[PDB]
């Protein structure tokens, strides 16, 4: 089956998902939020399971089935697969655009006492629960920006449709105790959040 | 309420076997088929097959026949999916969903199990790329980086382009190197590509001919 | 810690300046590094120029911050530029020159080899090279119907000739290779599409 | 004309030693210092040290002392740089560069060499993360994916978030897993993280305490 790679819209855009190459009758749709098993959305062509929203409605045009969502709610974003008999579609990356922005949460850990007992010192700066997935991480040692030995992962989806990312700073034990504080600054949609730790 | 509880997440070496449980509650386990559907590492869903719990008969997809063993234990109302000799492509999410009849309203999909097949140190499978013309060699299914490619023991260095490797879905690496030579020397001089993969201590030579 | 901008973009005659924050007075050195070849010094101390270097490159210091001014961005002066005050260098700046001659791609397609077919495996290798800029779309078609599963395409990367190359691989079972009539690799680049078709001869 | 030619590119196993040659031409090899500089994978230039060729005196960076030894052979006007116990970080571009007089004006850089250090199977280093309060465990420098972290042998499942791993410049993976617990049980109940890395066959239990 042939499906669009991704569709884009906003709350109220009401994008319709195409399903090309399907035979007559017996067409089903599935909504798959990452981290949980997919749920049935359309029984056959236009039918709906009990307990599902009437906002999801299906239709058929003889050779191509389609799914219409009356309003793109902030909850309803996932990969959608239409299945004819025992084969599904390519998978539609249905993304939203009008969603409220969520400020990130930053937690910073100084290098552990055990790690320092092995000539290793790493700072772990964990970022979570931010939308959309685009954050800039900058490390500062007593105000001086530091770039050597910084590894920040690309943001990834969580189980609650928000994003998470982790930033690490590899340091020697000598330069950890020399400075008075190390700071993890993360900027998200123009608003920056900052956490600092010290050798204590 | 109808529930389908699956086993825990499992990590297996290549070549090992994995059996995934799917215990059904809240409905008559005999009256509905049990399908098994993958998710692939970042790709779309992929149907594996379905099993009749009432009769024991099974039906598999063409690309999984001879590899997947679907069986059920009706005493405790559970369905099992067994994958034999896991390859690097087999790392995916596995779901069990119930169905009935010729139609496919897969109502409940359980929870899912993450089967991860870690990448192993594997040497490349060098193949020839037969053909101003261009011939080369295919450096497939090696892990990890890097691989060194030379032609004619380093005697040939003109018009050689070794393209960067591609990271496939399996997590392995595939690379290609080609050499451009005049079209008049195909039947005169041979061509040998030497591929080195030190991590697996693999050194292989292949002859490329039209 | 000498701080440099992550990247700078321009065009012929743009005359961009590279900033070197945090440098001390005197003894400021600039190096131009084309990848694959050794970096070459451009500025000795703030503003001095080695013999044989272009007057197009000139350095300056605005009190505490060093800078590298280029009179006109030639389509060749693309490289990573580092500033060193004594032994430690800067972050490095990705200089990118724009309006560079667009080049049509060259595509070679290989059918699954005889040895690989004798291993129940089939791979089609679509190798693309010598195109500028590095923005191409690779589509696999089988008898005119596109195929998406079992396709792995690498991102385009710089070559030794400042052009871009990418490679695409299609994985198939032997049965579907022979059953179909022809598999084709189609790469689109700046509004023009280039196609290469192979078949089970 | 002044020319500096370096050795060929080499790929090495971790723990091995690599010696990069640097032959000087067009000038008196004794009258100028020979510095050695890295480039790192995707990172900036890094100063390793310098060696006086006339006398043999060597100065090394504080991060390379005890690992790097720079010798020279005045009979053929060549310099050498050797790295012992290569780590996964050590894959980089190594340049030999001539110093014009004292201080630090650099003149020539030769060509550079690629010393690739491939990744091997390594067990993770698990360290605690001391502290409504949040505490976790750091899983650093393991290869390859994946790792499995369970708190209190699977008894603690609430408030557990294991962040996805990060591919470091060396090529190894690092991961973190934190749990959220009431602040009134910090000095009350132990929190143990059970880390499993089946590829390296490594099972480690670590105690997280303030």
């Amino acid at each position: 089956l042939t499906q669009p790679a991704s569709v884009s819209g906003s709350p109220g855009q009401s994008i319709t998902i195409s399903c090309i190459g399907t035979s007559s009758d017996n067409v089903s749709w599935y909504q798959h939020h990452p981290g949980k098993a997919p749920k049935l959305m359309i029984y056959e062509v236009d039918n709906r399971p009990s307990g599902v929203s009437a906002r999801f409605s299906g239709s058929k045009s003889g050779n191509t089935a389609s799914l219409t969502i009356s309003g793109l709610q902030a909850e309803d974003e996932a990969d959608y697969y239409c299945s004819s008999y025992e084969v599904f579609g390519t998978g539609t990356k249905v993304t939203v655009l009008g969603q409220p922005k969520a400020a990130p949460s930053v937690t910073l850990f100084p290098p552990s006492s055990e790690e320092l007992q092995a000539n290793k010192a790493t700072l772990v700066c964990l970022i979570s629960d931010f939308y959309p997935g685009a954050v800039t991480v900058a490390w500062k040692a007593d105000s001086s920006p530091v770039k050597a030995g910084v590894e920040t992962t690309t943001p990834s989806k969580q189980s609650n449709n928000k994003y998470a990312a982790s930033s690490y700073l590899s340091l020697t034990p000598e330069q950890w105790k020399s400075h008075r504080s190390y700071s993890c600054q993360v900027t998200h949609e123009g608003s920056t959040v900052e956490k600092t730790v010290a050798p204590t | 309420q109808v529930q389908l509880v699956q086993s825990g997440a499992e990590v297996k070496k290549p070549g090992a076997s994995v059996k995934v449980s799917c215990k059904a509650s809240g409905y008559t386990f005999d009256d509905y088929y049990m399908h098994w559907v993958r998710q692939a590492p970042g790709q779309g869903l992929e149907w594996m097959g379905w099993m009749n719990p009432k009769t024991g008969g099974v039906n598999y997809a063409q690309r999984f026949q001879g590899r997947v063993t679907m069986t059920r234990d009706r005493s405790i109302d559970t369905a099992y999916m067994e994958l034999n000799s896991l390859r690097s492509d087999d790392t995916a999410m596995y779901y069990c969903a119930r169905d009935y009849g010729g139609g496919y309203p897969l109502d409940f999909w359980g929870q899912g199990t993450l089967v991860t097949v870690f990448n192993q140190i594997k040497g490349p499978s060098v193949f020839p790329l037969a053909p101003t013309a261009a011939l080369g060699c295919l450096v497939k299914d090696y892990f990890p980086e890097p691989v060194t490619v030379s032609w004619n023991s380093g005697a040939l260095t003109s018009g050689v382009h070794t393209f960067p490797a591609v990271l496939q879905s399996s997590g392995l690496y595939s690379l290609s190197s080609v050499v451009t030579v005049p079209s008049s020397s195909l039947g005169t001089q041979t061509y040998i590509c030497n591929v080195n993969h030190k991590p697996s201590n693999t050194k292989v030579d292949k002859k490329v001919e039209p």
